[PDB]
RNA sequence: UACCUGGUUGAUCCUGCCAGUAGCAUAUGCUUGUCUCAAAGAUUAAGCCAUGCAUGUCUAAGUACGCACGGCCGGUACAGUGAAACUGCGAAUGGCUCAUUAAAUCAGUUAUGGUUCCUUUGGUCGCUACUUGGAUAACUGUGGUAAUUC
RNA sequence: GACGACCCAUUCGAACGUCUGCCCUAUCAACUUUCGAUGGUAGUCGCCGUGCCUACCAUGGUGACCACGGGUGACGGGGAAUCAGGGUUCGAUUCCGGAGAGGGAGCCUGAGAAACGGCUACCACAUCCAAGGAAGGCAGCAGGCGCGCAAAUUACCCACUCCCGACCCGGGGAGGUAGUGACGAAAAAUAACAAUACAGGACUCUUUCGAGGCCCUGUAAUUGGAAUGAGUCCACUUUAAAUCCUUUAACGAGGAUCCAUUGGAGGGCAAGUCUGGUCGCAGCAGCCGCGGUAAUUCCAGCUCCAAUAGCGUAUAUUAAAGUU
RNA sequence: CCCGCCCCUUGCCUCUCGGCGCCGGCCCGAAGCGUUUACUUUGAAAAAAU
């Protein structure tokens, strides 16, 4: 195949339980790479999962070729689960949200400031 | 309004030898209240982030420090923008690796590792004395450290070599002509050289003289001036190129010759 | 607001002070004509680059010689000229600097190089291929017809890995006609 | 780029100005394919303002008898999650505008040996006791006014 | 280990004070004082120094080196525009300092406020009413009226930078993101190339004529085939979730469109002593000047000029101005 | 155009406490500053962005 990768400045973590490098990709004639396809290819590179993986960046350049992006591969899941930010773990589903809009959080804090003992029905009737 | 103290710091007028980019965002770290001054420390989150590459945004510096993995001089800081500062000894247990806080010749802190077998001791300038009561005698350095007890021939401008786990300053160099010393301030920041001269302006910022390994002479004030060694011999390790501060067209032809390009 | 951004930005040309000045306009068309540009501004760009390369040269000659900062400078300077191939090595010296014609910059533009090592039919040919994306320059595809050419990129400039003129899948144009024998001339 | 050109006379030489010329920043007219940056209710009226939002906060570690949910049956300091409520802290930073104001404000320079300082950092902590007192909120129940974070 | 706490130091400051530094005004030449103005002694008060304020005493202090009064479309500075050299004009505006929340005044709490997203009262406005009473402050973010030559959406989110809190967890119109945007700045498309025919030159040959001819330009008819994005549009990528740009499959060019405009053509000042119309009218013209039946200047066609994704006009200002 | 010599050359003094020498005795660096300014040159010290 074309498409390849290549890893740069590697560094192991120890005080955050991971090991993390940037991503060179030589891809010539296709499209971007999807990131599924790439964090399996980093599994083989370093013999562990396809599941304690994480990469993000990848912009590419003018005329085609290459990408560069970022990746970290963590020791067990539960330490990714840790020292993730959610929404990293939104992606790939390890996480989900909830509360529909800004305005609606606002607005029922602005209602509830106006009663005592018991907030009650502003929550519990909505 | 101003009618209390501040306490937010804005990217452009933050310090220029943290070593700032200008496109992140509006505003800076605004190191926390501590021993060392605002513009002379160097937060504990720009260590991190922005020199040791180990963490990538503020919350990875939170939950780094959290773990009470960091060490400032023995004790355990779980506070971010702490102020470490000129002579403190950072120690990173679960890497087994340590550091000194020293100017780099250019005027700004470098990373500098040091041996575990260093990392136990570390300088202060005297800044104070003065007799408690009951009659005892006390001791300022530069950190904000109180010793009571110590020996009566230090005296201001000296340099004392204290321990992490008990204080109680065991050596001391004393301030006079011929001793080693690094320049803490100013144009001249971060080079070494034997003291050579002191001229006294009575009333008014007595000034020092200095000379390098390399005939250079540059004079200073002496608030400025920091004894690192008893001479020509100093007591804690340096970083390469030792304060020798060369001009712009001999880091040319190094530049050139090394051709470090690459590695 | 405080805000994260950068107000820095520059302007890059200088208009001349007579307006219609015929010494002037016809000089312009010509060189207008010599590398195919496309407005007077694109000259007026070259002349600007110039005019203020011959101001620090003329400060740095007012300066006495074996001064740190003229010498710095101006072995800074010759340096960044001789490296784009507007300066000969064997001159190496300021004095020489204030002879530099306008027509250097000029020509070593890519679309200068692209006509004058081959690859191109005319001055304007090469304008065109180059803002096609046909040229290449090291491993890197390049569509500014303006780029300076670095001395030592010279021998660089070849036609893209990914292009019809060498090595590539014919254009939407050689296709859509051999498709017309086998969709407009075999069963159309 | 250290630059001028038209205009008093029948013509000439001058003083001398009006006009042209190039940049800049506010408004406005005609026109508008691509792509990276990005200023924007200052000028007049520091004039007036419908609606929504912009400041809150819990750890192993101040106070838990809400059955609100709760497990292996027990609180025998008392489990455990924990609404509310007392307590502590913050609200004096940030944001907005330029009316005032000419030795004032502000800048560089110096001084507190003439003062205060939440917090952080280091000192300092020895001239009924196996543990004292009464009284409030949340909660239960009765209410007033058209109306309010009464 | 968490918490609290006396005092000392340290830190973040704050406060008061020294030297020097300011636009225009003489149609402002004397000003200042028991309603403290300059000084001394003792106190009051205050965080401390001090006419800061009280009692007694002295009669001083400032000015042609511009005091004192008046004006400022005056908040100060880092800086901005133009600039041979010297200078002139601007600085409400993202960094630093100051001052203020409709105007004036008084205070609670606190380490810190004379605080207005705190309270009390007067002045001016304005809302609800059962006429007894109650409630208010957008020069925060959006939005609306008004004013005017003059200025964007009642969108999204704490993911980034940081701050606050009892805090690894909550919150943030600070801040980030997208929308409107020809204020302004950078890069840059609207045609490239052959054949053929005419056109023109160096060269060859011919005494020439003439012919051969290589190098270019237009210009025609077609063509001739090739090239590529502007667009339509699957996916990946982007990001908090999206958009944009970049990466890629599928469609997408024959020129009568996938159409370049704005101002000029006497001089200054690049470009027509063409044609039709008007007749000192209508109009043009920054200035000189055009038009009275034969207009290089008006109205229009044609052609040509300058800059070009931009160009014209009004106004303030700088260089030209050795016309400060 | 750094030293000392025609009378002067950092202009002297007189010391004293502490280091530099010789074999106690004697020799030379520091303390006083040179009558004062303006000028010129060098150092120190001066936020970032522009
Ligand atoms: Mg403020
Ligand atoms: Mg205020
Ligand atoms: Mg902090
Ligand atoms: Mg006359
Ligand atoms: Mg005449
Ligand atoms: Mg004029
Ligand atoms: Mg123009
Ligand atoms: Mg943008
Ligand atoms: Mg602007
Ligand atoms: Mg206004
Ligand atoms: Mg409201
Ligand atoms: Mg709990
Ligand atoms: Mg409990
Ligand atoms: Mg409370
Ligand atoms: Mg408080
Ligand atoms: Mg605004
Ligand atoms: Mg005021
Ligand atoms: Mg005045
Ligand atoms: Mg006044
Ligand atoms: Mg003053
Ligand atoms: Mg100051
Ligand atoms: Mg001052
Ligand atoms: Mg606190
Ligand atoms: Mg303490
Ligand atoms: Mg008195
Ligand atoms: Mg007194
Ligand atoms: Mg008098
Ligand atoms: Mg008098
Ligand atoms: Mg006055
Ligand atoms: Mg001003
Ligand atoms: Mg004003
Ligand atoms: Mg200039
Ligand atoms: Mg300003
Ligand atoms: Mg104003
Ligand atoms: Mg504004
Ligand atoms: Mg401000
Ligand atoms: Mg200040
Ligand atoms: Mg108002
Ligand atoms: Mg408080
Ligand atoms: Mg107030
Ligand atoms: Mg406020
Ligand atoms: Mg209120
Ligand atoms: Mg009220
Ligand atoms: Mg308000
Ligand atoms: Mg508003
Ligand atoms: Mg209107
Ligand atoms: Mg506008
Ligand atoms: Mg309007
Ligand atoms: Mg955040
Ligand atoms: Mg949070
Ligand atoms: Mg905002
Ligand atoms: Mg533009
Ligand atoms: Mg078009
Ligand atoms: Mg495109
Ligand atoms: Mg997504
Ligand atoms: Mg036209
Ligand atoms: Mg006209
Ligand atoms: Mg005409
Ligand atoms: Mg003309
Ligand atoms: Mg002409
Ligand atoms: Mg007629
Ligand atoms: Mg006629
Ligand atoms: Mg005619
Ligand atoms: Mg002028």
């Amino acid at each position: 195949d074309t498409v390849t990768i290549r890893t740069r400045k590697f560094m192991t973590n120890r005080l955050l339980q991971r090991k993390q490098m940037v991503i060179d990709v030589l891809h010539p004639g296709k499209a971007t790479v999807p990131k599924t396809e790439i964090q399996e290819k980093l599994a083989k590179m370093y013999k562990t999962t396809p599941d304690v993986i994480f990469v993000f960046g990848f912009r590419t350049h003018f005329g085609g070729g290459k990408t560069t992006g970022f990746g970290m591969i963590y020791d067990s899941l539960d330490y990714a689960k840790k020292n993730e930010p959610k929404h990293r773990l939104a992606r790939h589903g390890l996480y989900e949200k909830k509360k529909t809009s800004r305005k609606q959080r606002k607005e029922r804090k602005n209602r509830m400031k106006k009663v005592r003992g018991t907030a009650k029905a502003n929550v519990g009737a909505g | 309004m101003a009618r209390g103290p501040k306490k937010h710091l804005k990217r452009v007028a933050a310090p220029k030898h943290w070593m700032l980019d200008k496109l992140t965002s509006v505003f800076a770290p605004r190191p926390s209240t501590g021993p060392h001054k605002l513009r002379e420390c160097l937060p504990l989150i720009i260590f991190l982030r922005n020199k040791l590459k180990y963490a990538l945004t503020g919350d990875e510096v939170k939950k780094i420090c959290m773990q009470r993995f960091i060490k400032i001089d023995g004790k355990v800081r779980a506070d971010i923008t702490y102020p470490a500062g000129f002579m403190d000894v950072i120690s990173i247990d679960k890497t087994g690796e340590n550091f000194r806080l020293i100017y780099d010749t250019k005027g700004r802190f470098a990373v500098h590792r040091i041996t575990p077998e260093e990392a136990k001791y570390k300088l202060c300038k005297v800044r104070k004395i003065f007799v408690g009561t009951k009659g005892i005698p006390h001791l300022v350095t530069h950190d904000a450290r109180t010793i009571r007890y110590p020996d009566p021939l230090i005296k201001m401008n000296d340099t004392i070599q204290i321990d992490l786990e008990t204080g109680k300053i065991t050596d001391f160099i004393k301030f006079d002509t011929g001793n080693l010393c690094m320049v803490t301030g100013g144009a001249n920041l971060g080079r070494i050289g034997v003291i050579t001269n002191r001229e006294r302006h009575p009333g008014s910022f007595d000034v020092v003289h200095v000379k390098d390994a390399n005939g250079n002479s540059f004079a200073t004030r002496l608030s400025n001036i920091f004894v690192i060694g008893k001479g020509n011999k100093p007591w804690i390790s340096l970083p390469r190129g030792k304060g020798i501060r060369l001009t712009i067209a001999e880091e040319r032809d190094k530049r050139l010759a090394a051709k470090q390009s690459s590695g | 607001m405080p805000v994260a951004r950068s107000w820095v930005c520059r302007k890059t040309y200088v208009t001349p002070r007579r307006p219609f000045e015929k010494s002037r306009l016809d000089q312009e068309l010509k060189l207008i004509g010599e590398y195919g540009l496309r407005n007077k501004r694109e000259v007026w760009r070259v002349k600007f680059t110039l005019a203020k390369i011959r101001k620090a040269a003329r400060e740095l000659l007012t300066l006495d010689e074996k001064d740190p900062r003229r010498l710095f400078e101006g072995n800074a300077l010759l340096r960044r000229l001789v490296r784009i191939g507007v300066l000969d090595e064997g001159k190496m010296k300021l004095d020489y600097i204030l002879g530099l014609k306008i027509e250097d910059f000029l020509e070593r533009r890519l679309q200068t190089q692209v006509f004058k090592l081959g690859l191109a039919k005319s001055i304007h040919h090469a304008r065109v291929l180059i803002r096609q994306r046909h040229i290449r320059v090291r491993k890197q595809v390049v569509n500014i017809p303006s780029f300076i050419v670095r001395l030592d990129s010279q021998k660089h400039i070849d036609f893209s890995l990914r292009s019809p003129y060498g090595g590539g899948r014919p254009g939407r144009v050689k296709r859509k006609n051999a498709k017309k024998g086998q969709g407009g001339a075999g069963a159309g």
